[PDB]
DNA sequence: AAAAAAAAA
């Protein structure tokens, strides 16, 4: 909120999030939000929308977002001894937000920085503009519209085996410890139908089958995989 | 008369507010209050300006709007179950029906149960809502002592137990809601605020977020990360039901009628059961025993 | 006039702790204030069961009716005729005091000053609530106002006597209370054994004999007397009975 | 008494050398000077009487005023609030003698104002599209005390102006005067001042056979001779700087640590030189100048202990 | 993120005290003209040189080189001293020394100009161990 | 008469409000002609009382309050006038007070940044004003009176001097004298002054009887007003008899200050010349613990004093034993009996 | 031009 010196303004300003509405926020270097932000994201990711009450103005504010952010470690380097938790300095709430995880790391091997170094010079001198994609730009944008204008359902079998996979998962990561491991909730399961109705969607199928739930819960199940490793 | 601008839920993101002028004519005075989104069928009209014209230099017009019908629409997002100025009117036969189906056997557990039908379980969280929201009856003893009569709840629990859906449908039932959420409301926010008007040049008193909250419910999100500043300012809209200003040469008391729901978490993200209540969160005597 | 309302730090007092870091405020604003009172929370469910008839019999559906027969017997004024007594009393009476007054307000005061001194010799800090001439001049208008009550030019020791009660219940309330705060304890725990050890469950010794034999030893005399009142605070098996003379062990 | 700290004063009152070298390199005449002491001392009124007899000293403070930092006098002046401005620019800046008393006081605009002046540096700060830079040529006279109001038998370092050492080491002399309880000493000040005070005049116990408007007129004299420099010392100057580097060879031994390397110092040995032969000098430059500029060094680090 | 990093420390020597001092007492008591401006303008617009597929070669092998060095006899797993950011760094430098000079393809001469400038500053970059 | 104790703060008080005389000097510019007092002490000692009593008996004084006072407009404001529609300067707190003395209670909790106006005045006592165009130099000689109280509720003894005080000591080397009052607990002088205070409460105005309050009066019979030496009605002053030695009336003693600050203009002698040097020389290297620290601007103080006190027994030359009461007053002042 | 209230650093 901003307000002219002896002014009646007391306007609103849009952050990235506003403006993004109906798109995608892209955040690089997550880890040192401010206090306020960290505790504004976890509301504005859940409920879609920002509240604020300042100075004799208050407003809802629409944020439906799809955010995808981008951390770095806590001493530089991944320690694979370690967990998420124990590398990260992300609180536990804001964890739960998220609905994938990806881990990537670097190597000293000889072999695969060789190939790394031929690729960037190929792609800077050589083939500047001779890549080789399957599909052109064009072409992925006319089928992700076209994808876009389905909506998928669920079948009796697909619910069967989503109550099975979730009563699964739950019973699996809580047979580990007590009052140290603590990340399933109802938002996973959320999370497996969101992803199977847009694996769906890849496909062009009105419905779902329980092909699509398995690879949904292998990506979940190793998201698990590599907080062990 | 009356100054409208764009509601900031559907400007587009990062433009200005437009602002027109709105006339009441009798009947319609006072209907509309500062703050408070509106929505106005009117009839659009034009007249001649002279200083309008000269700024612009081209024969522009001004444009004012008379208003023929207002409708409230704060907080009640929800508007396709039934048409009308109101939605909290009731007509002589749905008053009948009221008293038909208000002396069965067991109403109470069916009023419970039909409250936030898409939610499982949280019995109790249900009763509770529905006895702050139901509310009581104020006392006043020989016009020199009073009681107050409105049921305040604090939730606390685990992430992932459906809170802020119990508040979002609190919100969307109550005939007077405002929602505030952890750090983005301040002190001076909640409550009355004074302000100098640009115009005339003196100050006046601003109607804060409680104010628009009496006979109705005020909810907060967040409360355990509300800065203390901004925690220790509402005690007397929990208690004493008003709220006292002497600033800038002003001394006045407003009346708030307002019952807080208000929903936190517990110290470490989750409840440590064997532990006393004084150990799970960082609140006092003073907040908790209102 | 100015009516403060305040909370201690920690919400409760929590007496366990030192009343030095119960209150924030600065030894300057206190002074200026001459009336200190500490409500405190007690439990022990008589009061409990009056309080809670009260408030359920004041839910208006009877007290609409008890307090109207309060105006009917004369044991009570309406608000009003209140309002027109205070403001004729302030308007007409200024007292004015006696020289007997005068020396037994001097008296007091030298008292309280040098019980301070006692409580802050023994406590080894500032004491959170000073006592200075502002007490002094706080007792005489207490008098003063007392006697402003009933319309009286002067000032007596029926009046005084009142307003020295008021302002020792004020002083002993807030200001010693507990000094203490709770050779360290190693005698505490050697005197205790001793007790035990000559003293049997029933029989009872004279206090000038015990004084007497633990002044003769490393004891001496300071020491006896607060963990003989703080074992008699403890009332598990000692006793006071006949004057200050008869230690009884229950 | 204090003999060096006038001395000084003197040696500033002339100049350095200055009017440029070969090839286009900058070097300023001014001289940059800082007091050091305890409050009691009389620097603000020894600052004030070499104000006084200036005709170009001013004398300035953080805030209190204004319009005197970072901005000209002539701002909303007219009455058609014409806006007339430079931009950047100080208080006659131009060859003037800036004279600061509380050095340690000023905030953050004034002291960013003097790290653009340093080294006669020109004024560039815009802020409407101006650019009409001063261009600023001037000593500075700067007068400050530690904030504990006191020295101390610790690291000196950890006293010397609560400034940024940037700024420290542009200074050509740092002089302290440290306030030391003597009978011999204090007996005689007591004296002057009460003999000062006895007659409601000046005292003719003072032996000056030169009047300040005498030493007025003849500090233009000497500038007017304006002597250049000689070659023969350059290995004299040289040497001088090898030995100055071998005593910063020794300024880790600490607790006098001001002895630092910078080569400022031999920028500033030398136009002390140049003074030296200034001052009273025909057109020649002797060594025993650059001896007096050495000794002057070596009792201004002395008064450290 | 910066490209480049220099480090100057002055420290106190007789020989090198002597140069500076002899040196600045010389200048107290070759060089082109505007030609620099206009020269560097048509390096920047006119010229446009591209690195050939020789300098590949020995690119990958100065970027293996600083691998091995990043790993010892000791499975301690040293510090990884070579980044992609080295890559870029010494492209850059290498293309931009073809842009002296007027070519139009590079040579080797760039690629070792180049890494030398790099793993000079690189070697100075050291702490007190090792 | 109503303050028991403070015998010296009365006399620094007297000393004054009839300070030393000014020295102008064509060469040596401007030396400050008055005496500031400074007082620090724990609650309820007699300050804000003495203050107030001060300013009544002064011929001019002004009351100031840190916490409601302002720097900038505590010296001059630019308003503008109704009639001719120009803006000019009005004159602040203290230039009203030129000449006169200003009392200031609160000093501690003052704003830090107004405390610049007052390193500004007390310098040079001058304060200039350049805003908006208005160019001027403002004389304000002034002499100021400050209360302040320690940073904590009560004054330690056990701790440092500096400590105690808030304010920095660029402000505290002006102050001439720094007194620190405390209320040691002890039975005899509680009893004393009880007994004291209980006599004043107990009070009459003449005339007037004691069963109804104190009544508003009219204004005097004339609106404008106006056997020799045989009478002392009002000139002994011994209105009542409690002690042996002699007490003199109010308006008596600001007949005989005005009297004093006009008609009078001593000048010193070596005599009192050789003891202010003696006593400066053994007091600055006595070389024990002191209150304050001190510096050449304690001899001038010094000096200020034995020129006060040469001008307080209506005498033109300084007597030598002017110079021992200033020196005993400074050593209490600093030392303590 | 000068006093007083509010959000953010
Ligand atoms: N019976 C249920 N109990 C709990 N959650 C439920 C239940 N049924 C459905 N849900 C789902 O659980 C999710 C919980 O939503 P949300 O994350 O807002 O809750 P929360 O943990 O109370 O939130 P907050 O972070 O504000 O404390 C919702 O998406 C809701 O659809
Ligand atoms: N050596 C001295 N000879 C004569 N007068 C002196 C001497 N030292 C100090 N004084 C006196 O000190 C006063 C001015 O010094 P002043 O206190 O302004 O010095 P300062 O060190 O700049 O301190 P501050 O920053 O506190 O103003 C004059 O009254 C002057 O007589
Ligand atoms: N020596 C004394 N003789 C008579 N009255 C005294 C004496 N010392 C203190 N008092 C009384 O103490 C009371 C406190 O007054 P006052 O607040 O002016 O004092 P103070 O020491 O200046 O306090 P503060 O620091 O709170 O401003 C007065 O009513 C005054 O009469
Ligand atoms: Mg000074
Ligand atoms: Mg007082």
């Amino acid at each position: 909120v901003v307000r002219d010196e002896e002014g009646g303004d007391y306007t609103i300003e849009a952050g990235a999030l506003m403006l993004a509405d109906n798109g995608i926020c892209c955040i690089d270097e997550f880890d040192k939000m401010d206090i306020s932000d960290q505790v504004a994201i976890h509301e504005a990711m859940e409920q879609q929308t920002i509240s604020i009450a300042k100075a004799g103005i208050h407003a809802t504010l629409n944020a439906r977002t799809s955010i995808l952010a981008a951390a770095n470690p806590v001493g530089g380097r991944y320690n694979r001894k370690l967990s998420l938790r124990g590398n990260l300095n992300m609180t536990a709430p804001i964890m739960s937000r998220f609905d994938l995880f990806f881990v990537i790391l670097d190597d000293c091997n000889e072999k695969i920085d060789t190939e790394l170094a031929s690729h960037i010079v190929d792609l800077h001198m050589k083939r500047d503009e001779a890549i080789e994609p399957p599909f052109s730009a064009e072409q992925l944008r006319r089928y992700i519209k076209y994808a876009r204008t389905f909506k998928p359902i669920l079948t009796k079998e697909a619910r069967s085996y989503l109550v099975e996979k979730y009563k699964e998962l739950r019973k699996d990561d809580a047979q580990g410890f007590s009052r140290s491991s603590y990340r399933i909730t109802v938002r996973q399961l959320e999370s497996m139908i969101r992803l199977s109705e847009a694996i769906a969607r890849a496909n062009c199928v009105d419905e779902i089958t329980p092909s699509f739930i398995a690879e949904a819960y292998d990506l979940l199940r190793q998201s698990i995989i590599r907080v062990d490793v | 008369r009356v100054t409208l601008q764009e509601a900031p839920g559907t400007v587009p993101p990062g433009r200005l507010p437009r602002h027109r002028e709105v006339i009441l004519l009798a009947d319609l005075v006072d209907v509309s209050k500062p703050g408070e989104e509106v929505e106005v069928t009117g009839i659009y009209k034009n007249n001649y300006d002279g200083n309008l014209n000269a700024k612009n230099g081209f024969p522009v017009f001004a444009t004012i709007i008379e208003a023929n019908s207002i409708k409230r629409r704060e907080g009640n997002t929800a508007n396709e179950g039934e048409e009308g100025l109101d939605v909290f009117s009731w007509t002589e036969e749905e008053e009948r029906e009221f008293r038909k189906i208000s002396r069965d056997r067991g109403i109470i557990d069916k009023i419970i149960s039909s409250m936030a039908p898409s939610i499982y379980g949280h019995r109790d969280i249900k009763t509770a809502v529905a006895c702050s929201l139901f509310g009581g009856v104020p006392k006043n003893v020989n016009g020199k002592h009073s009681i107050r009569g409105d049921i305040n709840v604090l939730l606390l629990g685990d992430p992932g137990t459906a809170k802020s859906q119990i508040l979002k449908y609190v919100e969307k039932t109550a005939h007077r809601a405002v929602f505030a959420t952890g750090q983005g409301a301040s002190a001076v926010g909640l409550t009355a605020s004074v302000r100098k008007d640009p115009i005339t040049k003196e100050w006046t008193l601003e109607g804060g977020a409680l104010v628009l909250a009496d006979k109705g419910v005020c909810l907060i999100d967040e409360f355990d990360k509300m800065n203390d500043q901004d925690r220790t300012s509402i005690h007397e809209a929990m208690e004493q039901q008003s709220i006292s200003i002497s600033k800038a040469g002003i001394v006045t008391t407003l009346q708030a009628r307002c019952s807080i729901i208000a929903a936190a978490n517990p110290n470490g993200g989750r409840y440590n059961s064997t532990l006393p209540l004084a150990q799970n969160v960082s609140l006092t005597e003073p907040i908790l025993s209102r | 006039s100015v009516l403060a309302a305040a909370n201690p730090i920690y919400g409760r007092y929590d007496d366990l702790k030192s009343p030095g870091d119960n209150i924030d405020f600065q030894t300057t604003i206190l002074s200026r204030f001459d009336m200190i009172f500490i409500v405190k929370d007690d439990h022990n469910e008589e009061r409990d069961i009056s309080i809670a008839n009260h408030v359920i019999n004041i839910h208006t559906g009877n007290a609409n009716a008890m307090q109207n027969q309060q105006e009917e017997n004369g044991s009570e004024i309406s608000i009003e005729k209140m309002k027109r007594y205070i403001t004729y009393c302030r308007l007409k009476c200024a007292p004015r005091l006696s020289p007997q007054a005068a020396e037994k307000l001097s008296s007091n005061f030298v008292t309280i000053r040098k019980q301070l001194l006692i409580n802050e010799l023994e406590s080894t800090e500032r004491s959170s609530i000073p006592i200075t001439i502002r007490q002094l001049e706080a007792i005489i208008r207490i008098t003063e106002s007392l006697a402003k009550l009933e319309l009286s030019p002067i000032a007596q020791e029926r009046h005084v006597d009142e307003a020295i009660r008021l302002f020792q219940a004020s002083t002993m309330d807030a200001a010693s209370q507990d000094p203490i705060g709770g050779t360290s304890l190693s005698e505490i725990r050697r005197f205790e054994q001793e007790l035990k050890r000559r003293l049997p469950i029933g029989w009872s010794t004279s206090y000038q004999t015990l004084r007497r034999e633990f002044v003769d030893t490393h004891r001496f005399s300071q020491l006896a007397l607060d963990k003989a009142l703080y074992a008699l605070e403890k009332h598990e098996t000692i006793q006071l009975r006949h004057q200050g003379q008869n230690i009884y062990r229950s | 008494g204090n003999l060096d700290v006038k001395k000084a004063l003197l040696l500033l009152l002339v100049g350095g050398v200055d009017k440029r070298v070969g090839d286009g390199m900058k070097i300023r005449g001014d001289i940059n000077v800082c007091l050091m002491g305890d409050p009691g001392v009389a620097k603000s009124q020894l600052l004030k009487a070499i104000c006084k007899i200036s005709p170009r000293g001013v004398y300035t403070t953080g805030k209190g005023s204004s319009g005197v930092g970072l901005t000209a006098a002539v701002m909303k002046d007219p009455v058609t609030d014409e806006m007339i401005l430079e931009g950047g620019a100080l208080v006659l800046a131009d060859n003037g003698i800036c004279c600061i008393d509380e050095f340690d006081k000023m905030d953050e605009s004034d002291r960013t104002a003097i790290h653009e002046v340093m080294e006669q540096q020109t004024i560039s700060i815009s802020k409407a599209g101006i650019n009409t830079t001063l261009n600023a040529r001037t000593s500075i006279l700067a007068a400050a005390n530690p904030l504990y109001g006191r020295y101390n038998p610790r690291l000196s370092p950890l006293d010397n102006i609560n400034l940024p050492a940037a700024l420290l080491s542009r200074f050509d002399i740092l002089f302290l005067m440290l306030d030391i309880p003597s009978r011999d000493d204090d007996e005689k000040l007591a004296e002057h001042v009460t003999y000062v005070h006895m007659h409601n005049k000046q005292p003719d116990l003072d032996f000056t056979p030169v009047e300040p408007s005498k030493m007025r007129e003849y500090i233009a004299y000497a500038k007017t001779k304006r002597p250049v420099m000689s070659e023969a010392v350059n290995d004299y100057v040289v040497q001088a700087y090898i030995r100055l580097r071998q005593d910063s060879k020794r300024e880790m031994d600490s607790k006098f640590s001001f002895g630092q390397a910078t080569p400022r110092t031999l920028l500033g040995i030398i136009r002390l030189s140049q003074a030296l032969a200034k001052l009273r000098l025909a057109d020649m430059v002797d060594i025993d100048d650059v001896e007096e500029a050495l000794r002057l060094v070596r009792v201004s680090k002395e008064s450290l202990y | 993120r910066f490209d480049l990093v220099y480090l100057v420390l002055d420290k106190v020597d007789e020989k090198n005290d002597r140069e500076l001092a002899k040196h600045l007492t010389n200048l107290y008591l070759v060089l082109p003209v505007e030609f620099l401006t206009m020269y560097i303008s048509y390096a920047k617009e006119h010229i446009h040189p591209i690195i050939t597929e020789a300098a590949k070669t020995e690119l990958v092998r100065a970027y293996v080189g600083m691998r091995k060095m990043g790993d010892d006899s000791r499975s301690d797993e040293k510090r990884i001293t070579a980044t992609t950011r080295q890559l870029e760094s010494m492209i850059r430098l290498a293309e931009a020394h073809a842009k002296m000079k007027l070519k139009n393809v590079v040579e080797l001469e760039d690629v070792q100009e180049a890494v030398r400038l790099i793993r000079s500053a690189i070697k100075d970059y050291a702490t007190d161990p090792k | 008469p109503s303050i028991y104790g403070h015998d010296h703060i009365k006399k620094a008080i007297l000393l004054m409000l009839m300070g030393g005389v000014e020295k102008n000097l064509e060469n040596g510019s401007h030396l400050r002609g008055d005496i500031n007092i400074l007082m620090v002490g724990d609650p309820s000692t007699a300050k804000s009382q003495l203050l107030r009593f001060v300013l009544n008996t002064a011929s001019l004084a002004i009351a100031t309050t840190g916490r409601g006072s302002s720097g900038v407009g505590l010296t001059a404001a630019v308003t503008t006038d109704r009639e001719t529609g120009e803006r000019r300067l009005e004159a602040g707190a203290m230039v009203l007070a030129d000449r006169g003395v200003v009392c200031i209670d609160e000093f501690d909790k003052m704003t830090d940044v107004d405390r610049v106006a007052i390193h500004e005045v007390m310098e040079q006592q001058t304060v200039t004003i350049a805003k908006a165009g208005i160019h001027t130099t403002l004389n304000a000689r002034c002499s100021v009176i400050a209360a302040a109280n320690p940073v904590f509720g009560q004054y330690d003894v056990n701790r440092d001097p500096h400590q105690n005080i808030a304010l920095p000591d660029s402000l505290l080397s002006r102050f001439d004298l720094l007194f620190v009052v405390t209320d040691d607990i002890n039975e005899i002088r509680d009893r004393s002054i009880s007994e004291h205070v209980l006599r004043t409460h107990r009070y009459l105005p003449p005339g007037y009887l004691e069963g109804e309050p104190v009544r508003e009066r009219l204004n005097l019979s004339l609106a404008v007003g106006e056997q020799a030496g045989a009478k002392l009605a009002k000139n002994k002053g011994n209105y009542n008899g409690t002690e042996i030695p002699k007490l003199v009336t109010i308006p008596f003693l600001r007949k005989y200050v005005q009297y004093a600050k006009e008609r009078v203009i001593p000048q010193l002698t070596q005599e009192a010349i050789n003891v202010i040097v003696k006593n400066y020389t053994d007091l600055r290297n006595d070389d024990n613990t002191k209150k304050s620290p001190i510096t050449a601007r304690t001899l001038e103080t010094l000096i200020r004093l034995a020129t006060a006190h040469a001008k307080v027994r209506l005498s033109k030359t300084v007597n030598k034993v002017d110079a021992k009461v200033a020196a005993n007053l400074l050593r209490f002042a600093l030392l303590g009996e």
